C-alpha cells in the first residue's frame, strides 16, 4: 500500500492443512471455482481457524483427518 | 454552513418549495436538488449524475405518496417507502459522488485523495476543474474566488499531466479515448467538456492540437503541403494521379474514383477551401456589376447576387437549428448576439438592405454609388474573419484582435494630430483656389496628401525660414515620437500576451473545426439544394432525429473496460513522477533535515 | 538575370556579420511567401476600392489595366496622382488614412516583433 | 492589523532562506549538548 | 526604512480592502484626530509615494470619485 502501486510485489505463498479450516465448504466446488467468494469470521473459530487475507497463494493439503495438527510440516 | 454551495442549495429547495413546485413536501434536501443544482453549475448537457424522473423523483418524499402503484413524482422499484427510498447501489459512479461533494465545499487537501482512487480520472479532473473556476466566479468577494481558481488550475494540470502520461504511449489509443463519451458524467465528451471551462492550457497541450488537425486534413494526410492541395482542387483530372497522399492511397484502398473524390472532399479543409474560394469570387462578382453594369435595372447578372445572399443568410437559419435548446428560442440568440462579428455579418446584411432600396430606386443612383463602396470593405473585415487559420497569421491576428479598440484609439489620435497642422498648414500662405465642396479639398484634402508623397512644392512654397521651421517640427512628433513609440508598445506588448495569444490561437482553433465539419460539402452555389434537402426529409419525417454529426465517439462495453483500465494503470504510472518529483524538489529536501535535526534535540536528553 | 542573383545570394553564406544575419532570411524563406501572398491582397483590397467611386475614363489595351491596377501600388510608395486622384473628397481622406493606419501600423511596426523576438 | 501580522510573520518563517537559520542554531545547540561525558 | 513602512501600510491596507471594499474606501478619506487630520489620502500625496497610490483599490476610489454617480460599467 505504501509503495503507491510501484512495479512488482512481495510474492507470498501460504501452507496450511486442508482440515482444519473454519468454511472450507463453500471452497469445494466439482467444476473450475474460478470466481469464488470466501468470508471469513473470527466467531466461529473452535478447534478450526481461519486463513490469511493477505497472502497471494494457498497450498492445502489434507490428510482424511480432522482437528490433526502437524500434517503441513513434512510437506 | 458558509460555504457557497450550502446557500445555493439552501435556495433550490425553496425556488422550488414544499407547496407550489414539489407539491407534497420538501423541506429535506434529496439528490434531485443537488442534482438540479449541479446541472446549473454545469452547462447546456444531458441529464445530470442522479436520476430525474418518475423512477427516483427525489424531491416530493415527506408526504404519504403512494408506493409502487403510484410510479409518478414518488418511489417505482425501489423497495419501501419509509420517509426514504431504499438501497440504490452505487448509481455507477461511488467515487466521483465523493470527489464531487469535496470540490464544492473547497476541501483542496481531502479532494486529491479522493482523486487518486477515480475511475474517469480526465473527464473528473476536466468537470471539476469547470465547476471550481465557475463556483470561483459567483460569489465570496475575497480570498477563496483566488483559491478556487487556483485550484482549478491545480486541477487542469493534474489532468494535463495524465493526458501527457497516457499519450506519450501509443497515441492512436490516446486520442481515441480523448473524444469517447462518459456515461458517469452525463457524458459531456472530454473535449467537448474542456471548452466551457475555457481551459487555456490543456487545449494547447500537443495531442489535443494533433487530434485538432486529425480531424482536420481528415482523411488525406497530415504531411501534404497546404500550396501542393489547391492545384489538385481546381484541376479535377490532377486528383486522380500520383501527387497527393490519401489514407486510402497507402492502403490501396481506391476501388472507385468518385469514392476517393467523396472521401476528399468530405475533409474539412476542402470545405474550407471551396468556401473561401466561393468567397472570394462573389466579391469580384459584385465588382463586376459597379464597373460596366451600373444600371437601375435588374439586369443578368443581378439576380446571382440575390440568390447569393439568400443562400449565405439562411446558413445562421440552420446553426439556429443545429444543437439549440428544446425550449430557449431567443435565449441561444443571445450568444450570436454576443459575438460582435455576428453582429458585423448582420449589419452586412442591413447595410446591403440600405443600399438595395437606392439600387433600385432610379433617381438616387449617385448616393447608391458610394453607400455600396464601403460594404465592399466591410465584407473584407468579415473575409478577414475567416483567416483566423495560418500558422502565423492565425497567432499574429489576434495581435491585432487586441489592437482593435486601439485601432480607433490611434485612428483618433492620428486625425486629430493631421487636423492640427491641417489647419495651421493653409493660414499663413494666401490660398484662393476656392469652389463648391472643392475649397475644402484645397484646404484640407491637400493636407494628408502632403504627408505621404503628395507635397505641391510650387504651390506650398518670404515666411519660407518658417515654413521649414514648422514642418519641422510636426514630423519631428510624429515620425520620431507617434511613429517609432508605437513600435515599443507593439513589440513590448506582442511579448506580454505571447503565450497566451498562442494558446488563444489554439483555443480558438476549435471552433472553425466545429463549424465547418458538420457541413455538407457542396458548394455555397450548391448549398442552396441542401437547404431544401431537410425541408423536404421534415414532410416525410416529423421529429427532429435525422443524425448526430458530432464528435460524440460512443464506445461499447468490451472496448471501454480494455481502454479506462489501460487509463487507471497510467495514472498511477504518473502519480509515480509528481511524487517523485516532489521529493526530488531541492526545497523539499529541506523539509526532510529540518523535521530529522528536530528528532535529535528530544534523542539526547535520557541521561 | 536574377534568378543567378538568387544562386549569387547563395554563395554570400560567408561573412561574420552576414552569414548568421542570412540564416535569418533563411527562416524567413517560406514567410516570404507567407507576406507576399498577405501584402497583395491587402494592396489588391484597396486597389479595386480607389478607382470605385471615382470616374476613371483612361483605357486601353492591356492599358487600361495600367491605370486601373498598376497606378494601385504605385501610389503607396510616392507616385500618388494628386491632380487624378484628387465631392467625394471627405471620403477619400477618410479610406486612405483606414488604409496605412493598418498597413504603416500593423502590417509594418509589427513585423519588427516577430522579426526581433523570433531573431532572439 | 493583527490578521496582515499573521501572514507576515508566517511568511518569514516560510522564506526559505530563513529556514537556513533554524537549522544552523539547533546544530549549535548540539555542540555544547555532547560534551558531558 | 521609508520604503519598508511604505510596504507595511500597502500590507495592511490590501488585508483590509480584501473584506467588504466599500467599509475600506470609506476609511481611506476619513480625517484621523490623532494626527492633524491629515486625512490618508492626502497625506500620502506629500510623500509622493510612489507605491501605495498604485496598489489597487486606490485607483479605484480615483475612478469611484470621478464617474461620480453614474457608474464604472458604461463605456
Amino acid at each position: 500500500l505504501s509503495s503507491s502501486y510501484k512495479e512488482g510485489e512481495l510474492i507470498t505463498i501460504g501452507v496450511a492443512t486442508w482440515g482444519t479450516v473454519h468454511r472450507r465448504e463453500g471452497l469445494i466446488h466439482p467444476t473450475g471455482s474460478f470466481p469464488a467468494e470466501y468470508i471469513l469470521d473470527e466467531d466461529g473459530q473452535g478447534n478450526l481457524t481461519c486463513l490469511d487475507s493477505n497472502h497471494s497463494h494457498f497450498i492445502l493439503v489434507d490428510d482424511g483427518t480432522h482437528g490433526q495438527y502437524g500434517v503441513e510440516i513434512p510437506l | 454552513p458558509s460555504c457557497l454551495f450550502h446557500s445555493k442549495l439552501q435556495k433550490v429547495l425553496v425556488e422550488d418549495p414544499e407547496r407550489p413546485a414539489c407539491a407534497p413536501a420538501a423541506p429535506r434536501l434529496q439528490m434531485h436538488h443537488v442534482a438540479q443544482v449541479l446541472r446549473e453549475l454545469l452547462g447546456d448537457f444531458t441529464q445530470p449524475l442522479y436520476p430525474r424522473p418518475r423512477h427516483n423523483d427525489r424531491l416530493r418524499l415527506l408526504l404519504p405518496v403512494p408506493h409502487v402503484k403510484l410510479n409518478v413524482q414518488g418511489v417505482s422499484l425501489r423497495s419501501l417507502y419509509k420517509r426514504s427510498s431504499g438501497h440504490v447501489t452505487f448509481t455507477m459512479d461511488p467515487i466521483r459522488d465523493l470527489l464531487i461533494w469535496a470540490i464544492v465545499q473547497n476541501r483542496r487537501e481531502l479532494a486529491g485523495i479522493i482523486w487518486a482512487q477515480s475511475q474517469d480520472c480526465i473527464a473528473a479532473a476536466l468537470a471539476c476543474s469547470k465547476i471550481l473556476k465557475e463556483l470561483s466566479k459567483e460569489e465570496e468577494d475575497t480570498d477563496s474566488s483566488e483559491e478556487m481558481l487556483a485550484l482549478a488550475e491545480e486541477y487542469e494540470h493534474r489532468a494535463i499531466g495524465v493526458f501527457t502520461e497516457c499519450y506519450r504511449k501509443d497515441e492512436e489509443r490516446a486520442q481515441k479515448l480523448l473524444t469517447r463519451v462518459s456515461e458517469a458524467w452525463g457524458k459531456t465528451t472530454c473535449l467537448q467538456l474542456a471548452l466551457e471551462a475555457k481551459d487555456m492550457k490543456f487545449v494547447s497541450h500537443g495531442g489535443i492540437q494533433a487530434f485538432l488537425t486529425k480531424v482536420w486534413w481528415g482523411q488525406l494526410s497530415v504531411d501534404n503541403g497546404l500550396w501542393r492541395v489547391t492545384l489538385c482542387m481546381l484541376a479535377f483530372p490532377l486528383l486522380l494521379t500520383g501527387l497527393i497522399s490519401f489514407r486510402e492511397k497507402r492502403l490501396q484502398d481506391v476501388g472507385t474514383p468518385a469514392a476517393r473524390a467523396r472521401a476528399f472532399f468530405t475533409a474539412p479543409v476542402v470545405v474550407f477551401h471551396l468556401n473561401i474560394l466561393s468567397y472570394f469570387a462573389f466579391l469580384c462578382l459584385f465588382a463586376y456589376v459597379l464597373m460596366v453594369d451600373f444600371q437601375p435595372v435588374p439586369s443578368w447578372c443581378e439576380c446571382a447576387i440575390y440568390l447569393w445572399l439568400f443562400s449565405l443568410v439562411c446558413e445562421e437559419m440552420r446553426q439556429l437549428f443545429y444543437d439549440p435548446d428544446e425550449c430557449g428560442l431567443m435565449k441561444k440568440a443571445a450568444l450570436y448576439f454576443s459575438d460582435f462579428w455576428n453582429k458585423l455579418d448582420v449589419g452586412a446584411i442591413l447595410l446591403f438592405v440600405a443600399g438595395l432600396t437606392c439600387r433600385l430606386i432610379p433617381a438616387t443612383l449617385y448616393p447608391g454609388r458610394v453607400i455600396l463602396s464601403l460594404d465592399f470593405i466591410l465584407f473584407c473585415l468579415r473575409l478577414m474573419h475567416i483567416f483566423t487559420i495560418s500558422k502565423t497569421l492565425g497567432p499574429k491576428i489576434i495581435i491585432v484582435k487586441r489592437m482593435m479598440k486601439d485601432v480607433f484609439f490611434f485612428l483618433f489620435l492620428l486625425a486629430v494630430w493631421v487636423v492640427s497642422f491641417g489647419v495651421a498648414k493653409q493660414a499663413i500662405l494666401i490660398h484662393n483656389e476656392r469652389r463648391v465642396d472643392w475649397l475644402f479639398r484645397g484646404a484640407v484634402y491637400h493636407s494628408y496628401l502632403t504627408i505621404f508623397g503628395q507635397i505641391p512644392g510650387y504651390i506650398d512654397g518670404f515666411p519660407e525660414w518658417l515654413t521649414v521651421l514648422l514642418l519641422c517640427l510636426y514630423l519631428l512628433f510624429t515620425n520620431i515620437l507617434l511613429l517609432n513609440l508605437l513600435i515599443a508598445m507593439f513589440n513590448y506588448t506582442f511579448q506580454q500576451v505571447q503565450e497566451h495569444t498562442d494558446q488563444i490561437w489554439k483555443f480558438q482553433r476549435h471552433d472553425l473545426i466545429e463549424e465547418y465539419h458538420g457541413r455538407p460539402a457542396a458548394p455555397p452555389p450548391f448549398i442552396l439544394l441542401s437547404h431544401l434537402q431537410l425541408f423536404i426529409k421534415r414532410v416525410v419525417l416529423k421529429t427532429p432525429a435525422k443524425r448526430h454529426k458530432q464528435l460524440k465517439n460512443k464506445l461499447e462495453k468490451n472496448e471501454e473496460a480494455a481502454l479506462l483500465s489501460w487509463e487507471i494503470y497510467l495514472k498511477e504510472n504518473y502519480l509515480q513522477n509528481r511524487q517523485f518529483q516532489q521529493k526530488q524538489r531541492p526545497e523539499q529536501k529541506i523539509e526532510d533535515i529540518s523535521n530529522k535535526v528536530d528528532a535529535m534535540v528530544d534523542l539526547l536528553d535520557l541521561d
